[PDB]
């Protein structure tokens, strides 16, 4: 992924996320928890889903046409029918294997893109009450209960209340 | 004193492999699939009019052999050929078989519409023991076999005009006796002759004498040939001598009919996309099960199985 | 004390919907066409050299009916036939009439030369009341009708080298009488033929007796053939009855000439692309015109509009 | 956008900007301003010209064809007339489709980049003495007049000049 | 105190000039070529079983020309005609030669095996000047010109069954004498008739007497045509005049093999892929020699470049 | 490029780095140096190579076809296989045409993005003791050796150590 998120400053994965594609994972003085951030999932899904539709639900119909296989040998004319046939056939099979590669790559990064955009979101959340560990996780230089950690995922954080306590210790 | 918040991504246990624009495998959480590669196996009878040819070709239930007579007048969306069909009637031979098979194919009817034509001075509906129809010779039902009458043959010269709105196909054909002696018995001049034409057309045919192969005891053959006449236009019929005469026409229309060549049993469902294979599912961009088809079909493509990740990049955990 | 500084980007009033690959419909700041969809209605004169055939076909121009001599040995870089045009001399029918068509539009030129007759023993320049050249009966200006002479249709053979640097286009043709009475009456001979060879190809033809329908009152008809002598190869005709033989031949070249079924008025302008629907403008990539075109045009496409995305994002606010 | 810049952390646009694509909107000591980065504006335009360039000025010639248009029933021949041209007209249909859509989908990211470029660029000139508020504004830590801003737009401010008076503001 | 840490990318003196969405012309540092645009000027005798047709044509060897007899029985992956090949045998023509040529190049091979045919009551294996094996008159090796004998041609009447599993290529033909005289001369008949036919097809010619230009001083010529026979099916000839009767068959089967028209010198190395203009390398996507190509190949594209870019961008240092 | 990196905020590059893609070049009290990233200019390298592979390792085998060069002139027939081999050419010559414009756009942003993981990847090592001079550069406010400035370029560096000596002399 161009944004290096996924697979990248991000070890792992987590198989223990259930309810998204992306979530929180917080350790304070009331231990450790869990939580998926419905904005950010919903927003790839919905990205892949417009993708995968205009992929799908699009046919058209060809009734009479042009004999495919045939019992006699002909020559010149049958030479042709197949060529052309054959030729359509080598197209397509090249616009549908380049389509997947070409969509594919777009759909990992887009997945990566999402990611760093919910990281980026958090750390101007934060502002200088943490530090970017580089890992995927920030250091909340202050007390932050379970509540200020959720204030955090629903981004009503109030950086102002902390700044002191954590400038403190971030710089002491 | 501090905490300690951290962003991550879900994994699962197996994920899918799919290519990329550099990588031909990588794994991804999900992926979809984009070529329909199986069929049920048979041909669903209705979102379009199938027609079973059974023991019949398109060919033959046009001209009427005996045994596809049940076929008189059948329309169709699409007709499907059997490949165990067979023909029981006087030995033919259709040049440009093809082009007549596409035609009548895409048609989609033959609704035979019967005129009167005027046939004087000769014996109509002649008939062989190689197109039996019941325990006595018969012929093609669509077809008039003229033969001598008293002794003669006259110039047969008839007329029939399109008074109608609609194109007229008319299905005529010339016999080739398989001896001198064949050709003056049955009509009397060492040489035949059919001219069939219109203002926009001619095409006039001479038989040719002698032996072919038997082929259900015959040694001659009928060939035959085809005339499209046009609102306004008339027929011209002009032979002394070989002329396998028209009982009329079938009305020609436009539409999305066709033909296919299966042996997919057909059965009672809905399926808009047809191939010899049997009816396939219409909701993916590429197929693989045959390049023929009928109906809202899949694009045809080589390979047989594509991947669209419909899901991040798998990164296990641990 | 302090001061805030903000970064943003544009946005409009009303922007333009685009379709991406994660949207079928998104607004942008602007975009702008790529599938030209309109025509004047008019075929521009040039830098194409235009010939409007007016009420005659390519074919009977070159043959030379009468109210078509005034084309004779036109040019052209696109010949443009009429859907009233229509032909009013001697019946004539044309086996294989698209490759003729075909092989003349495409060398662009009617360029006729006439050559050295040598018809010894027949009466020429026949002519017709179905071919009417002023009061007279006439007959296609390129083509020579032989019949009799002093009771009897010589054993016709004559010679044609080509000796020049180009292939020659020759179109001779045979005639099929309405009766016998007519055959012998007109080439002695009870059976006619035809045989135009060269070292390289030989076509016999023969003639075929019987009644058609009238066509400005004539019964009999005219097939109509073609040849092309190569460069230090000869001509022969070789008849003894029914010849409608060649007063020279056609020079062919080899271009960009072409032809085109419209009815669009032939206005004075400049279009580089031409449709049956009258010229377009090329400045876009597809166009949903016409699929047939003539010149440097766009790619047909199924699609009435196509719009390329050529600003960002365009975001309102509330 | 995969930057998340454009219908991202910048809130919305501004139809009030009528001279540029990109540019700044400050509130000193004197009041409100607003001014359109050129620099970063030429960049996008420019390279979504030459992109359309690439589109626009390509049209290749042909003239004596195949009939595409028939006044009578003929059969295997035509049928492959049809057959050859249609198979033509839905690759070609396809084409166009698929390069609007890749096209549009990078013309979109390509102005989500170039929009990040200058936020970028920005962020960093000011140093230590402003603050990523998270909406795409700085929150500058010192007195910044009309002559202070323009500096920063046209890229001379000199950071050192305020670093003191701004950290101050900062960490106090 | 401070320390200095600098990232930096790196950079090349002479970069490479790339198109890319948003430029026809950047420069990175590095790139491939993706069209194939040269040739060795000669053709692998390798892997593909090479032939040279060097003087004779396929069709030339098929029939049995005289300086052709080098080609009997011969197979080839590749056949290979060269601009110099001449004809030395009598003047003849085959209606659609094309395809003639295009089924046996396809079937790779020119196994012939002789058949008992019985010719009761005419004269055999005659000859012409036009065709001298040796200095002695002769005719196409696989052909067997049928003449009167005892002032007689009977009415010509054989069958020959195909019991073998696999199909059978006869070609046989028929002659069309310069004048009556000679018609009557070598077949008594005043007008002679081929009839070769199946249980599934029937051809049946009509000579045709003229006078034709001279060809090693024949003005006549031999038409030429050719009936495939299914395993199971018979052939029945039936003629009384102007029959070139078969001798036997021609083996036919289904594999790569194919024709082609070059001058090319033939060499000993190894190439998959082959073109006219000789071998070229598949390693590249496209290549911009020839459309014409056989074996493994690169998509002949109209572009003569496309650089396809391995290296990030290049930004000198001044 | 996409991530404005290369050709970017980082002025140019280094004709005299000949032993990789990306690198390093310091200035601390032992002198000045110059190590090259290994982890990156692979990383971009293997990326790079597998899309090539790709697009070189495939080509079609076709055999007897029709035939493309005419003697003579016929019509009909052989107008329609003419329109059919060169309908072929320019389809493939679009894809031709058209896969090295799009390969080569995401080739170049993959390097571009490539390059910035790594500055990235540095920033997030630095913490608190470093600041990004906008060059491209990182502006140490420690003292760093070249037993320091190595233990950075891969990844052993320890923050630590030497924060309370940069916290120093960056906020004073
Ligand atoms: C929309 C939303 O979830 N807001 C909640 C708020 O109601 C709650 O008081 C606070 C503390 O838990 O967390 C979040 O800010
Ligand atoms: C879009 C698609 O067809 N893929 C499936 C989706 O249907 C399903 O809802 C999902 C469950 O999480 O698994 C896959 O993503
Ligand atoms: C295949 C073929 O036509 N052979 C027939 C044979 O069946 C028949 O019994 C005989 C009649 O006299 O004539 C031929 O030999
Ligand atoms: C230019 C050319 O081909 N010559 C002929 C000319 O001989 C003849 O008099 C005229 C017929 O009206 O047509 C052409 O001009
Ligand atoms: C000479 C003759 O009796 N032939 C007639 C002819 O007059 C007419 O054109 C045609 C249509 O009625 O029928 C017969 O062909
Ligand atoms: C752009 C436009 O006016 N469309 C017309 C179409 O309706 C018409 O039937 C056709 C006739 O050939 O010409 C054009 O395609
Ligand atoms: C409405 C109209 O006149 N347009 C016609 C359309 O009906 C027809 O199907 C097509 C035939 O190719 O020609 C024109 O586009
Ligand atoms: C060329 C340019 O735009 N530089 C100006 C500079 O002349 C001016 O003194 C300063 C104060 O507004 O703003 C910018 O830095
Ligand atoms: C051998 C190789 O793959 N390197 C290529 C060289 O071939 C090519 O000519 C040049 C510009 O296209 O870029 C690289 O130097
Ligand atoms: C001309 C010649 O050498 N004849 C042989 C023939 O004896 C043999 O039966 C046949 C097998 O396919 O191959 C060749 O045709
Ligand atoms: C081109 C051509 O066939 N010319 C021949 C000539 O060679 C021969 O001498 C003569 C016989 O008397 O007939 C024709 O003139
Ligand atoms: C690739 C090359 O050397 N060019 C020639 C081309 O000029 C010529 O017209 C053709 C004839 O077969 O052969 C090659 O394509
Ligand atoms: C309406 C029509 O033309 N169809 C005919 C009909 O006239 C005839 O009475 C009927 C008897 O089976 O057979 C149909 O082929
Ligand atoms: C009247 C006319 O225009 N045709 C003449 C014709 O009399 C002359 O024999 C011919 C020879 O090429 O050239 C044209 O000038
Ligand atoms: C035998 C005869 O009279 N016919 C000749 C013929 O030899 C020759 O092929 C042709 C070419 O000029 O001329 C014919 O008239
Ligand atoms: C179908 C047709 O053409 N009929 C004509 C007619 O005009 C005329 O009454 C008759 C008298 O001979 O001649 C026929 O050829
Ligand atoms: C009205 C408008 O603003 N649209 C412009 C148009 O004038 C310009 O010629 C075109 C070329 O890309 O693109 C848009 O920016
Ligand atoms: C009248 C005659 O002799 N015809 C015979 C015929 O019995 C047979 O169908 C054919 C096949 O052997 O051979 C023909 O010669
Ligand atoms: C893990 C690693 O190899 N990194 C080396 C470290 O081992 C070494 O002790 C130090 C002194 O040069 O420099 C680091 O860059
Ligand atoms: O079925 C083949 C056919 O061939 C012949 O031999 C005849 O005697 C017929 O009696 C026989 O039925
Ligand atoms: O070559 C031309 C041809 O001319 C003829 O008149 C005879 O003399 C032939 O023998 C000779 O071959
Ligand atoms: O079109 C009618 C036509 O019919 C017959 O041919 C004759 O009676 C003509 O005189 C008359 O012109």
């Amino acid at each position: 992924g161009l944004f290096g998120a996924i697979a990248g400053f991000i070890e792992n994965g987590w198989e223990g996320m259930i309810d998204g594609w992306y979530g929180f994972r917080h350790q304070n003085s009331e231990g450790t928890g869990q939580a998926a951030d419905l904005k950010s999932t919903q927003a790839a899904i919905d990205q892949i889903n417009r993708k995968l539709n205009r992929v799908i639900e699009k046919t058209n119909e060809k009734f009479h046409q042009i004999e495919k296989e045939f019992s006699e040998v002909e020559g010149r004319i049958q030479d042709l029918e197949k060529y052309v046939e054959d030729t359509k056939i080598d197209l397509w099979s090249y616009n549908a294997e380049l389509l997947v590669a070409l969509e594919n790559q777009h759909t990992i990064d887009l997945a990566d893109s999402e990611m760093n955009k919910l990281f980026e979101k958090t750390r101007r959340q934060l502002r200088e009450n943490a530090e970017d560990m580089g890992n995927g996780c920030f250091k909340i230089y202050h007390k932050c209960d379970n509540a200020c950690i959720e204030s955090i995922r629903n981004g009503t954080y109030d950086h102002d209340i902390y700044r002191d306590e954590a400038l403190n210790n971030r710089f002491q | 004193s501090t905490a300690t918040l951290c962003l991550g991504h879900h994994a699962v246990p197996n994920g899918t492999i799919v290519k990329t624009i550099t990588d031909d495998q990588i794994e991804v959480t999900n992926a979809t699939e984009l070529v329909q590669s199986s069929s049920t196996g048979k041909i669903c009878n209705n979102p379009h009019r199938i027609l079973d040819g059974r023991a019949c070709t398109l060919i033959d239930a046009l001209l009427g052999d005996p045994h596809c007579d049940v076929f008189q007048n059948e329309t169709w969306d699409l007709f499907v050929e059997r490949s165990n069909a067979f023909s029981n009637c006087y030995p033919y031979d259709i040049p440009d078989y093809a082009s007549l098979r596409s035609l009548v194919a895409s048609s989609g009817t033959l609704e035979f519409i019967t005129e009167g034509f005027t046939w004087t001075g000769v014996t109509q509906n002649g008939g062989s023991s190689a197109c039996k129809r019941g325990p006595a010779n018969g012929f093609f039902s669509r077809l008039n076999w003229l033969t001598k009458s008293e002794s003669a043959y006259p110039v047969l010269n008839v007329t029939m005009p399109n008074n109608d709105n609609f194109d007229k196909l008319y299905i005529w054909g010339v016999h080739h006796p398989s001896t001198n002696q064949e050709q003056t018995n049955l009509y009397v001049q060492a040489s035949g002759r059919v001219t069939v034409s219109t203002r926009r057309s001619q095409q006039t045919i001479i038989p040719n004498i002698g032996s072919r192969p038997w082929v259900r005891g015959q040694p001659g053959r009928i060939s035959i040939y085809w005339t499209i006449v046009k609102p306004g236009d008339v027929l011209v019929i002009n032979s002394n001598g070989n002329l396998i005469a028209p009982r009329g026409y079938f009305k020609m229309r436009t539409g999305k009919s066709s033909i296919m060549r299966s042996d997919a049993p057909i059965d009672t469902c809905i399926s808009e996309c047809i191939t010899p294979n049997g009816s396939i599912p219409n909701d993916k961009p590429f197929q693989n099960v045959n390049k023929i088809t009928y109906g809202a079909c899949p694009k045809y493509v080589k390979q047989n199985t594509l991947k669209l990740a419909t899901g991040m990049r798998n990164v296990p955990e641990k």
